């Protein structure tokens, strides 16, 4: 099987960067060097993420989409920045403009073509195509807009393989940008009705989760980005590996959406312990759902504990019995009976690889699909309207050619999107 | 004579890598020594690959491993018509190819596991496809159906209770062994937290040698596969009876090993070794096949059976005078070289038909409705080639499947 | 406050049913259809109720059968009459793979047998015609799509191999961007379209949905001052795929539609065809369902799935308002 990431936007590609490298030595692959890898199997389903030329240059299969050259081009000229083919980046050194509607219409919209192009190049690559993996933030151009767009051709392109996105859903508290809820309620709209499973973050969830569950006192954002690409390498990658009981992202899919909108999920990573100190290892198994299930640790913004669950899918991959990872699982559904959903006898999935994450014993990445989300396209659709009403900084995609009804449109679905959700919770 | 079998499903397949393993381990032939009989397929490749990377490796011809690179599913429908279906064909050939090369044979052991995607959709095609193609043999097929509380795929009913009327209507006797109520064993008779999918799987693996195995093989009473569905089914309804086996002791802790006949057949009836979570709570057997093996004196069990037709407590059906088929077989049980299991000089390998499952299927029809009731994951099966139709008309299907197993007892 | 007005139709036995030696398993009489399950003969046979049933499992010589005419004089008319009143309206065919869902909307366009969809054009046209008063002007502007697997395709534009994008307007509800809307003063115009839509569709069991609809627009002209009241009815007439994934999410999610108003959010969103119809389901709409059913012992299951979402269809309610 296979997968072809794509790094929309700045974000999406800053992640990018510390997506492929963890990925790569979780498959021992060097800047250009090859297959150094610790052992022999992380190498048997490479496939997923890279192409044979050479014979030491597996080169990662992604794509790399940005209006703003400066940007590609201190990813490109860092650390393994130089692995990439330079085919893969696919710049717009146009005004990579802060606009949904820059980055969708009127910028992006030519660089489109120049993109599609090498996704066919990738996706016809060899063997089976599975998915596509997409990275990018839901407040900015070449991000909300541009990404939305590569997808919504991608899903018209091959409707049959799958669409995980990772999104960085605009932080509440405090926003790092001013248009936000109008770059994203614009791409969540396209979101819900393209991609199949989404993996919503939250810059602010990871704080926390990563200056109180590590007692990390200068989370640059490489972290943050580093505990993120942790999850989404457990989550695909990893499965791409034995298991006793193994999965792969459409089971995922397959066991994750009740109902077609695509829903969105909440990722949540397993040992997450501080350095030195708490190395407790405490991580006979119970310890991990005690992590996971916790409020806190969710990357998203929600906290779980504020609704129902539709699916939820432990992904471990660390040698555990299936026995104490089936029971588990259980008592956790019962000692929560409350919030965990009804109409679905077992909503949990519980799947099980086999090797774990290189220097650990074991783990289990966490896939949400809790009707908690609710509470944070509301957040979003609520920004919106309070800015909206006025038009605020509405000029600036209108006089980018765009229209008065493409924001209703959107805020509806996307606000309807928050209603349907809630069907559950009741 | 022969018995081909077909290793459906990842766990039908690690369960067959276990089983299989158990053989060869009471054969004498070691890693590459003759020739299989059987065949594995799955949609997902790596899994089948784990027999052509791990142990057994050789022991198997690339031609009996069918593999579907693409996807596996966890959804009937998909593996069933969809994709299941493109690969089908080839396994067929295989299973014919298979059954052609053999001498007079009696039908083919599959294995599969109930709530899958390759497991449950695929093989109801698969078994469908063969009781067209040799209605005039037994299709026992030992299944792995779905945990009483601790499941694992999220839609797994919609997958089994779309095994179950596919199937139903095409195999001669359904095994089966409940994976939860497996892990009781391994809990209460074993002691051990830590049971790896690897042991549950030596277990049946165990049950399992006790049915082929050493049952084609020569005894004081034995009995054929036909035997069984005749002496096992009352009626055309694939009956699934329920797996058992006696000296589950542990290699290390306890032990009183010689525990004589009397003891390890009253160890078969008490519902906490049955490898099924359908604890004899009202169902009355109405026809047990006790396998026995090792040194066992006939008069012993035709006593230690006696004793038990007067138990009452153990209630038979009405309609049925005696249902106590005994196999006796000579050569002893044969364990794993030291993973768990004791290491007895004679056990019991009960199977039967019990109006237990009257339970097990009810409370695993009404999870389905609950989701169905919403459509659940409806649309990942609809947009597979199914419809309203094969959801709605299986689930009637099973329906009369709870008024069966309830109208073949609770009455006189 | 008006309910879903709902008909069940039995055709006479197809090629496979014949072969099979297929018993009649469907009864009717009055108002009332009942089922036979031929798997168990002795069990009660099923009845429902329904505002109308089609016994047209014979022939023409029947005294009881019911024609092409018949159907349509009867449910046809009533929806025609709501159209003139100023009511949007729709019907829709539901039923089995091959129970007679084209036959009854579309029929054929030779002798005796067309369907629903041309005689109400026929009459439509026929009524306009027979107008005696000056001050009452008409325009009929006609949209014929195709759906499948969530892709819309323009039938009165084949020249085109793009599929529309079918959006929400901010105020105006649900709409298919670019689909064409040809404006028609005669039956035969409208009828060429008919027929050139119906050729360019795919293309042997269908999975696809085809809507034709109908902007009826009366003018009212006033004599004094010179404003003229608009009263405009849309007429929706659908042709749905049979029931037994992409290329099934809207039939699926029709059902839950279906249930969902009939036990009363709802996944109207979750499908092109739940998206587009969502105010016939639920609206402002004067809507009828026509069930095709399968007259066979073969196809119980199929046949009683229909006639058990015809009768939830009974159930639905939806408050009408006159458009004027
Ligand atoms: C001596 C020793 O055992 O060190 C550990 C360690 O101290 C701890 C604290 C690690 C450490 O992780 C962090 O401090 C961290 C920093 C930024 C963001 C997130 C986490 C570690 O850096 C991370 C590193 O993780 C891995 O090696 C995994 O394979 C992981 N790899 C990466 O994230 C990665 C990092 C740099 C370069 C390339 C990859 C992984 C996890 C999931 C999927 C794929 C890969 C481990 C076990 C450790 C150190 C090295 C200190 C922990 O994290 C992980 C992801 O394992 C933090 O809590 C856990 C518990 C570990 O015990
Ligand atoms: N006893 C036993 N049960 C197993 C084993 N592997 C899986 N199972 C059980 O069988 C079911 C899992 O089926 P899956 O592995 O998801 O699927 P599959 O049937 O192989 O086919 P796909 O869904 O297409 O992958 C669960 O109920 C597991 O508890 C095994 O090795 N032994
Ligand atoms: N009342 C009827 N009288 C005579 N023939 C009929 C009647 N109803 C249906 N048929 C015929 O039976 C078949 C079913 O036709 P249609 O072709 O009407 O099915 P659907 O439209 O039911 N099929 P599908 O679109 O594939 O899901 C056709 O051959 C029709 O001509
Ligand atoms: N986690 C995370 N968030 C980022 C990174 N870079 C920008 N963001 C977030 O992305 C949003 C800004 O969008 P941006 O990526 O600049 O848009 P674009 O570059 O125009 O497509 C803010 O909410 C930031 O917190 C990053 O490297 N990691
Ligand atoms: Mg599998
Ligand atoms: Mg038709």
């Amino acid at each position: 099987r296979e997968i072809v990431h794509i790094q929309a936007g700045q974000c999406g590609n800053q992640i990018g960067a510390k997506f492929w490298e963890v990925i790569s030595d979780e498959h021992g692959i060097d800047p250009t060097g090859s297959y150094h890898g610790d052992s022999d199997l992380q190498l048997e389903r490479i496939n997923v993420y890279y192409n044979e030329a050479a014979g030491n240059k597996y080169v990662p299969r992604a794509i790399l989409v940005d209006l703003e050259p400066g940007t590609m081009d201190s990813v490109r000229s860092g650390p393994f920045g130089q692995i990439f083919r330079p085919d893969n980046f696919v710049f717009g050194q146009s005004g990579a403009g802060n606009n949904w509607a820059k980055g969708h219409y009127t910028e992006g919209a030519e660089l489109v073509d120049s993109v599609l192009d090498v996704v066919r190049k990738e996706s016809e690559s060899c063997d089976c195509l599975q998915g596509f993996q997409l990275t990018h933030s839901l407040g900015g151009g070449t991000g909300s807009g541009m990404g939305t767009l590569l997808i919504s051709k991608i899903r018209e392109e091959y409707p049959d393989r799958i669409m995980n996105t990772f999104s960085v859903v605009p932080s509440p508290k405090v926003s790092d940008t001013v248009v936000e809820p109008y770059n994203a309620t614009l791409s969540v709209h396209q979101l819900v009705e393209n991609t199949d499973e989404t993996y919503c973050i939250d810059n602010e969830a990871l704080y926390d989760i990563c200056f109180r569950t590590l007692k990390l006192t200068t989370p640059t954002y490489g972290d943050l980005n580093h505990l993120v690409s942790a999850t989404m390498s457990g989550v695909t990658t990893c499965l791409r590996f034995p298991g006793q009981l193994n999965a792969d992202l459409r089971k995922l899919a397959v066991n994750m959406v009740p109902f077609p909108r695509l829903h969105f999920f909440m990722p949540g990573f397993a040992p997450l312990t501080s350095r030195g100190s708490q190395q407790y290892r405490a991580l006979t198994v119970p310890e991990l759902t005690q992590q996971m299930f916790d409020a806190k640790n969710m990357m998203a913004a929600c906290d779980p504990r504020h609704g129902r669950y539709l699916t939820v899918a432990a992904v471990f991959r660390g040698r555990m019995s299936m026995k104490e990872v089936d029971e588990q699982m259980l008592n956790v559904q019962n000692k929560n009976s409350s919030y965990f959903v009804e109409w679905i006898p077992n909503n949990v999935k519980t799947a099980v690889c086999d090797i774990p994450p290189r220097g650990l014993k074991m783990s289990a990445t966490f896939i949400g699909n809790s009707t908690a989300i609710q509470e944070l396209f509301k957040r979003i659709s609520e920004q919106f309207t309070a800015m909206f009403r006025r038009k605020a900084f509405l000029h600036w995609y209108t006089g980018e050619g765009m229209d008065e009804m493409e924001f209703t449109e959107a805020e509806s679905n996307m606000n309807d999107l928050v209603s349907e959700y809630q069907q559950y919770q009741d | 004579r022969e018995c081909i079998s077909i290793h459906v499903g990842q766990a039908g397949v690690q369960i067959g890598n276990a089983c299989w393993e158990l053989y060869c381990l009471e054969h004498g032939i070691q890693p590459d020594g003759h020739v299989p009989r059987a065949v594995f397929v799955d949609l997902e490749p790596t899994v089948i690959d784990e027999v052509r990377t791990g142990t057994y490796r050789q022991l198997f011809h690339p031609e009996q491993l069918i593999t579907g690179k693409e996807d596996a599913a966890n959804n009937y429908a998909r593996g069933h018509y969809t994709i299941g279906k493109e690969i089908i064909d080839l396994v067929l050939d295989r299973i014919r190819k298979l059954a052609d090369q053999c001498t007079g044979l009696q039908g083919f052991s599959v294995f599969h596991s109930f709530g899958g995607g390759t497991g449950s959709g695929f093989t109801s095609l698969l078994m469908e496809r063969l009781s067209v193609d040799y209605g005039k043999k037994s299709k026992l097929e030992f299944s792995i159906y779905p945990a009483p509380q601790v499941s694992t795929a999220v839609v797994e009913p919609y997958n089994s209770i779309l095994t179950t009327h596919t199937t139903l209507e095409h195999s001669d006797c359904a095994f089966m062994v409940d994976n939860e109520a497996i892990y009781d064993i391994c809990r209460r008779n074993l002691d051990i937290e830590r049971p790896t999918y690897t042991n549950l799987n030596r277990l049946i693996g165990q049950i399992v040698s006790s049915i082929t195995a050493s049952l084609r093989f020569d005894g004081a009473l034995n009995v054929d596969l036909t035997e069984f569905q005749t002496n096992l089914v009352p009626y055309p309804r694939a009956h699934f009876p329920l797996a058992t086996y006696a000296p589950v002791i542990s290699a290390e802790k306890a032990y009183h090993e010689q525990l004589s006949v009397a003891e390890i057949t009253n160890a078969c009836f008490e519902p906490a070794n049955q490898m099924v979570k359908c604890d004899p709570r009202h169902g009355k057997y109405m026809a047990c096949c006790l396998l026995y093996r090792g040194d066992v004196v006939p008069k012993d069990v035709n006593a230690a059976i006696a004793t038990i037709k007067t138990k009452r407590t153990i209630q038979f059906v009405d309609w049925c005078p005696t249902g106590f088929k005994v196999g006796i077989n000579y050569e002893p049980p044969t364990v794993v070289p030291g993973g768990d299991l004791a290491k007895v000089q004679r056990a019991v390998c009960m199977l039967s038909n019990t109006t237990a499952i009257a339970e097990a299927w009810a409370r695993l029809d009404h999870k389905f409705d609950l989701m169905y009731a919403k459509r659940a994951f409806v649309h990942w099966y609809v947009g597979e080639g199914m419809e309203e139709g094969e959801f709605s008309e299986a689930r009637e299907d099973m329906a009369a499947l709870e008024k069966d197993y309830e109208e073949v007892g609770v009455d006189s | 406050g008006a309910s879903v007005k709902v008909a069940v139709r039995v055709r006479p036995f197809n090629s496979r049913e014949m072969s099979r030696d297929s018993k009649c398993i469907i009864q009717m009489s009055g108002s009332t259809t009942t089922i036979v399950n031929p798997k168990q003969p002795k069990e009660t046979p099923k009845s429902f109720s329904f505002d109308y049933s089609y016994w047209s499992h014979t022939s023409p010589e029947d005294i009881n059968y019911a024609s092409q005419k018949q159907v349509y004089r009867d449910i046809g008319e009533e929806m025609l009459q709501h159209a003139f009143e100023g009511y949007n309206v729709c019907i829709f065919a539901y039923g089995q793979t091959g129970a007679g869902k084209s036959y009854t909307m579309m029929g054929k366009q030779e002798k005796d047998q067309q369907g629903i969809i041309p005689q109400l054009c026929e009459d439509l046209f026929s009524r306009i015609n027979d107008t005696t008063n000056d001050n009452m002007s008409y325009s009929v502007e006609v949209s014929y799509m195709e759906i499948y697997c969530e892709r819309v395709r323009d039938l009165l534009n084949p020249k085109n191999k793009g599929n529309l994008r079918v959006r929400e307007h901010p105020l105006l509800g649900p709409y298919v961007e670019d689909l064409s809307k040809l404006a028609v003063t005669s039956y035969n115009d409208i009828q060429d379209l008919m027929d050139s839509g119906n050729k360019a569709r795919t293309v042997t069991s269908s999975r696809s949905h085809a809507v034709f609809n109908i902007i009826f627009t009366q003018k009212r002209h006033d004599a004094e001052t010179n404003i003229t009241t608009e009263k405009v009815s849309k007429i929706s007439l659908v042709d749905l795929a049979g029931s037994e994934a992409n290329i099934n999410k809207s039939l699926t999610t029709l059902g839950k539609v279906i249930s969902a108003l009939a036990e009363m959010f709802i996944p109207y969103r979750d499908s092109v065809l739940t998206w587009l119809l969502r105010e016939n389901l639920g609206g402002n709409s004067r809507t009828a369902m026509v069930a095709a059913l399968s007259p066979a012992d073969i196809n119980y299951d199929e046949t009683l799935s229909t006639l058990r979402y015809a009768d939830r269809a009974k159930q639905i309610r939806n408050t009408v308002s006159v458009n004027l």
